[PDB]
């Protein structure tokens, strides 16, 4: 009855440091609805970010895509923090370029 | 080709918290177009994609008066929910419902859908005959019943033969440039070494549309499902699509495996291998 | 353009 989200992390282009993004976090195939998304650079919450109006799949799980715009560097770690009923914890991924 | 246009809705109530909320989306194809949420300061139907924005007040107004109205029905819905199941009302819940058309390449509809779901399992849907409904459990078979003698596939019938296929191909003409313009995705490999004997190979396919592809991994030219790790499809936030898949594989053995991409807004399959030079 | 909705569970 309870279905844990899936979580991908990803840039909208291949990263290239010093030049501007997108930073996203896919979550999806999850039930319920309530679900929290936090974008973050360095552990810290990023402030202005945007997400997608919830929606469904064809099995009834829900999608949402948070984003924001970010430029890549070398020193910056950023990563996608949800949180959901099927969790104990806050779950991290965090944003690797080669996936 | 084919096209379609759904639209899903979501009310979930939350005692205790605030009054049941309300959502709503239009799709065509894979392009959202049209947001309500009753709990924004002033509910209304507002666009998301820019084609459907030269569409008139009347058309903006009145789809605010239709979901407003509907998000009370679901309101109600969720009320009758808690009577049919017996269930108390300290409890949250949630009514999905996903309905559409679906057109054929010539242009006349092909199919019909009317499905709903209650707390992410079936409830009732509409038969492809668009006149008879299948309910999943007991519950639902006493909605049935009501919506057999109130006649009601009868207007949702004319509903999916009628407006529905013409604001579709209404729609598929505002926006065809971008609607009925296919995107190929634009692929690669790439080697990711885990140890000196072992690499991942990752193929990747990017910026396409519609969603809809096939990665396959092949060593050999056998297919490689059973250790292939296939990513969903993502989106990639400006109305393209993502998606990966990777293999592990041996140091030396990388020229043996190919990757295969079908996707309609390509000429043909294509056969990638990783290209280190 | 929506469906009107004509009936309650």
């Amino acid at each position: 009855i309870q279905r844990t989200p899936k979580i991908q992390v990803y840039s909208r282009h291949p990263a290239e440091n010093g030049k501007s993004n997108f930073l996203n976090c896919y979550v999806s195939g999850f039930h319920p609805s309530d679900i929290e998304v936090d974008l973050l650079k360095n552990g810290e919450r990023i402030e202005k970010v945007e997400h997608s109006d919830l929606s469904f799949s064809k099995d009834w799980s829900f999608y949402l895509l948070y984003y924001t715009e970010f430029t890549p560097t070398e020193k910056d770690e950023y990563a996608c923090r949800v949180n959901h009923v099927t969790l104990s914890q806050p779950k991290i991924v965090k944003w690797d370029r080669d996936m | 080709g084919s096209h379609s246009m759904r639209y899903f809705y979501t009310a979930m109530s939350r005692p205790g918290r605030g009054e049941p909320r309300f959502i709503a989306v239009g799709y065509v194809d894979d392009t959202q177009f049209v947001r309500f949420d009753s709990d924004a300061a002033s509910p209304r139907t507002e666009p998301r994609a820019p084609w459907i924005e030269q569409e008139g007040p009347e058309y903006w107004d009145g789809e605010t008066r239709n979901m407003k109205a509907s998000a009370q029905t679901y309101r109600e819905n969720l009320r009758i929910a808690l009577r049919y199941y017996n269930q108390s009302e300290a409890g949250s819940h949630i009514i999905q419902r996903m309905y559409g058309c679906d057109l054929g390449p010539d242009g006349r509809l092909l199919r019909g859908h009317d499905q709903s779901a209650y707390d992410g399992k079936d409830y009732i849907a509409l038969n492809e005959d668009l006149s008879s409904w299948t309910a999943a459990d007991t519950a639902a078979q006493i909605t049935q019943r009501k919506w057999e003698a109130a006649r009601v596939a009868e207007q949702l019938r004319a509903y999916l033969e009628g407006l529905c296929v013409e604001w579709l191909r209404r729609y598929l003409e505002n926006g065809k440039e971008t609607l009925q313009r296919a995107d190929p995705p634009k692929t690669h490999v790439t080697h990711h070494p885990i140890s000196d004997h072992e690499a991942t190979l990752r193929c990747w396919a990017l910026g396409f549309y519609p969603a809809e592809i096939t990665l396959t991994w092949q060593r050999d030219g056998e297919d490689q499902t059973q250790d292939t790790e296939l990513v969903e499809t993502r989106p990639a936030g400006d109305r393209t699509f993502q998606k990966w898949a990777a293999v592990v594989v041996p140091s030396g053995e990388e020229q043996r495996y190919t990757c295969h991409v079908q996707h309609e807004g390509l000429p043909k399959p294509l056969t990638l291998r990783w290209e280190p030079h | 353009q929506a469906s009107q909705e004509v009936k309650n569970w």
